[PDB]
């Protein structure tokens, strides 16, 4: 019953955040502090959507 | 003894004729009920033959802390 549209592997290049779990724990609060616009923006995007492939961007 | 313990035959015309009326409409409806019972089991968009299903207002529509359900 009709095809499954994914994104191509160029729609998910991306700068990759390489640092361990330890890394992010440490700044874990200043990172929430200072970049909560964007992801509080990727998960308003998340749960409307209910889509992967709607919140790439 | 016509005068004093019966009456003229006209009472007893009309009398029958209101009880054919009657059964008739009876069989009548009868038949149709059946009908209409029969008819409605078999869809079941009638007001009988109604099933419980499972009540909407059960369902909890909040975040499920998870993004896709
Ligand atoms: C004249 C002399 C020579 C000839 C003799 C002829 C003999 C005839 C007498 C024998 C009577 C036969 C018994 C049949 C009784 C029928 C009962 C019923 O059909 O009558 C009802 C009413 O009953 C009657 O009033 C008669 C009831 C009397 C019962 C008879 C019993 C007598 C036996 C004697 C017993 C003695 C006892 C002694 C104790 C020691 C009628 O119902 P109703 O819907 O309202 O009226 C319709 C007609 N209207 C509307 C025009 C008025």
């Amino acid at each position: 019953p009709g095809i499954v549209e994914l994104p191509t592997l160029e729609d998910l290049k991306v700068q990759e955040v390489k640092v361990s779990s330890s890394v992010l724990k440490a700044a874990a609060h200043h990172y929430g502090a200072q970049c909560d616009k964007p992801n509080k923006e990727f998960m308003l995007c998340r749960w409307e959507e209910k889509d992967p492939r709607r919140c790439l961007e | 003894i016509a005068r004093t313990f019966y009456d003229g035959p006209e009472k007893n015309y009309e009398k029958t004729m209101a009880i054919l009326q009657i059964e008739a409409e009876k069989a009548e409806l009868r038949l149709k009920e059946l009908e209409v019972r029969r008819l409605m089991r078999a869809r079941g968009d009638g007001p009988w033959y109604q099933y419980p299903t499972i009540d909407k207002a059960l369902i909890d529509h909040s975040p499920k802390t998870t993004p896709d359900n």
